[PDB]
């Protein structure tokens, strides 16, 4: 059926539309060297620009830094209080609070007297400038900072799942790919695909994007990736591609078998 | 040296002409071409060498190497549809 | 409050030494995605890496530590685990001298001695982790890397429970 | 050097990594198993390589034979702990001293 | 309470690390002394941290190249191809 059925039948003598070239198809007509590559690929719905959370003031650093920078500050206090007792006065606890003024560079009643108080107290002002400083630089491009995270970002992703439904066009490359496939993600995602009620399958390229975009981001299309990026480009552009490619293919020009125009067409 | 053939060799084409050779049912033997050139119509003499001239004069039945797509050779020879994309790029040595 | 205090720090210096031996022992501080070599999940420790995934899942691999100077003073430092076995090593004194306070009570110093100890131990400690994270450049720490960070912090409680004690000692035995 | 971008990227891969691909792509083409013409293998080796293209073969042997080499396998970011690593040394380096002198201090004092 | 030279040398780190001191300088020629130490500090550290800035969002290591036409248009760098390919 369709621009293969009518190469076969005789009712045309060449298909330059975007003809995927396929074994199956390779044997009843003769495809030209391909014009295009693509992929089969994954397009959804975009979602929506996250907000920085609650403790982003805690971005500009990573975590291992935040728990170092706690034992850190145990570690000053504890040495300080016992220095202080070896040699008001700086007990365990206004040793904590000395700690914890001087990193966040307040200060505080008590200031160090001895030698190894002072050495202990220089070193904490060291550490807590240069700490400090660094966390301070861009604090506030942390703070307002929107990143957009994809609900699947991969084929084997989509495949776990099931809140989202995704489907392919029929009578196309793409529904034969995953039909003859032997790959194990594949072939799950086809025996899913063949079984889903509603059919997640549609007619046209357009069908597929309005259910991407009017699925509130519960349908994933797959597509060619020449398809998927165009689209992607048009207005209003809600919808996005995801992950890589599936696999490699290109679209050649077609022509009957035994025709006389396949070697002008391939040399063209 | 402890080898001798076709299994004197690997890499992604020695491979691949196996599981041609595997689809199709052929046997063969791995001839490395003798200029060492890939393939080129020198314009005085009109002679094909490397591997395109290898295929071209007889010598040859396959050639399974990485060569290119190209009008001038599939005036001469017969091309299969592509099995890797690729094009020209520019190579630099990395700064320190 | 001198039983009690003595019970803390008795108490303290068993579960400190416990869980740091542990955590040197067991390999359960990193849980990445690596290869126990007969890439898969694993969990990693000091010494070994080792697979929970798979046909070779409970195979487990000794960790090449080596595959500029600094560079190689960390991979030494972390390949030896010297600051960890330290930690132990700190800690396996520090108890030492709280079971000697007990017995030869005449020299006082003794807890004092539990008290640096256990603080060093601490100290030994972090720069343990700074070396294992630092050395190690998605990841995740488990139980093991867990059991080390909660020995730092019972030991630094318990160092400052044996100083309490001394200046208790001193504080008495002056007036 | 301009040469194809499958070699290009292959060399890059491997030590002593210090060079790079710059850039994109002048243009896009393909290798292809060639054959005389009027051979009787050209019609088998193109439906081979069909087949090997559906079938994953070709994706493997290229994942096999670039990406598993890898003899090097090398704006708001958080710093890392590596990044500050040497302040933390600085700091118990301190501490170390602090500990040092205030025994000093003592002995001396005690004597 | 008073200058000798320890606290001295404590006065002086505390004011370069911004942290401020028990004590401060009361006479003329000890405030003439903390004053030029005061506006020192605040040149240099603000001049480091204003840097360290710089250093901390620098991230664009530009090729020369980047492209075929920035090749064409030099003649520093010859570029060349395999023979017969
Ligand atoms: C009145 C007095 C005023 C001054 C006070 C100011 C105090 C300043 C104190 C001290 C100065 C700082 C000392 C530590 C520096 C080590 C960093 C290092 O070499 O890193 C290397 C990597 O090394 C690693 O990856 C391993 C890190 C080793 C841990 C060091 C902690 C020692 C604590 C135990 C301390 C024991 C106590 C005794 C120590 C004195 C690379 O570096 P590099 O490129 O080779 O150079
Ligand atoms: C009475 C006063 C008490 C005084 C209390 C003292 C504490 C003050 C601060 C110390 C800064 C630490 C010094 C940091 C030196 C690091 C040097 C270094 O690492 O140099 C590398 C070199 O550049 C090769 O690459
Ligand atoms: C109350 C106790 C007294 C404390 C007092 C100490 C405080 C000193 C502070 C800053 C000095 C900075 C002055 C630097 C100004 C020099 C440059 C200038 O004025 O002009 C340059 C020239 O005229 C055109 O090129
Ligand atoms: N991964 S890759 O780039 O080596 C690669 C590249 C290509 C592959 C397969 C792979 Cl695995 N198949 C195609 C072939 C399949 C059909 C579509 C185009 C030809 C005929 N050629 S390609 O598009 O050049
Ligand atoms: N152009 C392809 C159809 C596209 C698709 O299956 O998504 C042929 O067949």
């Amino acid at each position: 059926n369709g621009m293969v059925g009518e190469l076969v039948y005789g009712r045309a003598d060449v298909a330059v539309a975007p003809l995927t070239i396929t074994l199956v198809r390779e044997e009843v007509i003769d495809f030209s060297k391909p014009f295009m590559s693509l992929g089969i690929s994954i397009m959804i719905k975009k979602p929506q620009k996250s907000k920085p959370g609650v403790f982003s003031f805690l971005d500009p650093l990573a975590y291992e830094i935040w728990m170092c920078i706690v034992f850190a500050y145990i570690g000053v206090s504890v040495v300080l209080f016992l220095v202080s007792r070896f040699s008001n006065e700086f007990g365990i606890f206004n040793s904590l609070w000395f700690s914890l003024g001087a990193f966040m560079q307040q200060g505080c009643d008590i200031s160090p007297r001895s030698l190894s108080g002072r050495i202990v107290g220089g070193v904490w002002w060291f550490f807590t400038l240069i700490i400090i400083s660094s966390y301070t630089a861009n604090l506030a491009a942390f703070l307002t900072v929107e990143r957009m995270v994809s609900p699947i970002e991969s084929a084997e992703d989509l495949a776990k799942q099931t809140e989202i439904a995704y489907g392919t066009l029929e009578a196309g490359s793409t529904k034969e790919f995953f039909r003859r496939s032997k790959i194990a993600v594949f072939e799950k995602m086809w025996t899913y695909m063949k079984s889903a009620e509603p059919s997640v399958f549609v007619r046209t390229t357009e069908e597929g994007m309005i259910r991407v975009r009017k699925s509130k981001g519960k349908y994933a299309y797959l597509l060619e990736s020449t398809m998927n990026e165009y689209i992607e480009q048009r207005k209003p552009c809600d919808t996005m591609k995801v992950g890589g490619n599936l696999d490699s293919k290109g679209y050649g020009i077609a022509t009957p078998k035994g025709s006389a125009l396949r070697g002008p067409v391939n040399l063209a | 040296n402890q080898f001798e053939g076709n299994d004197r060799y690997e890499g992604y084409c020695v491979e691949l002409a196996a599981e041609i050779a595997k689809h199709v049912g052929y046997s063969y033997r791995l001839e490395i071409v003798s200029d060492g050139k890939y393939g080129a119509r020198d314009p005085d003499t009109k002679a094909w060498n490397g591997m395109v001239g290898e295929l071209v004069y007889g010598r040859a039945d396959v050639a399974v190497a990485p060569l290119t797509i190209t009008l001038v050779r599939e005036e001469v020879i017969d091309f299969s549809k592509p099995f890797m994309s690729l094009g020209i790029s520019i190579m630099i040595k990395k700064p320190q | 409050d001198r039983g009690i205090q003595m019970l803390i720090t008795t108490v303290g210096a068993f579960a400190a030494f416990s869980l740091m031996t542990i955590a040197v022992g067991t390999d359960y501080w990193l849980y990445s995605r690596g290869v126990c070599r007969t890439e898969v999940m694993t969990h990693s420790g000091l010494w070994r890496t080792c697979c929970l995934e798979g046909a070779f899942r409970g195979v487990c691999k000794k960790i090449d530590h080596f595959p500029d100077t600094a560079e190689y003073l960390l991979r030494a430092v972390r390949a030896s685990s010297v600051f960890p076995i330290l930690s132990v090593t700190l800690l396996f004194f520090g108890g030492l001298c709280v079971a000697a306070s007990e017995f030869h009570r005449s020299r006082h110093s003794v807890i004092l001695s539990a008290g640096i100890f256990f603080v060093s131990a601490g100290l030994s400690n972090i720069i343990g982790i700074i070396v294992y994270i630092s050395a190690n450049a998605s990841y995740s720490y488990g139980w093991s890397f867990y059991f080390g960070a909660f020995s730092f912090i019972i030991a630094e409680i318990v160092g400052v429970v044996a100083v309490h004690i001394y200046i208790e000692k001193h504080q008495q035995l002056r007036a | 050097y301009l040469l194809e971008s499958t070699m290009n990227e292959y060399i890059e891969q491997r030590k002593p990594c210090d060079t790079m691909k710059v850039g994109g792509n002048l243009d896009s083409k393909g290798y292809g198993i060639a054959t005389p013409k009027g051979s009787a293998l050209r019609g088998p080796v193109n439906l081979a390589v069909l087949k090997l293209s559906e079938q994953g073969v070709l994706d493997k042997l290229k994942s096999k034979w670039w990406y598993d080499k890898g003899e090097c396998g090398s704006k708001t970011s958080a710093l890392s702990l590596s990044n500050v690593a040497g302040v933390f040394y600085i700091l118990i380096g301190g501490l170390g001293l602090a500990m040092l002198v205030a025994l000093i201090e003592f002995c001396y004092k005690s004597r």
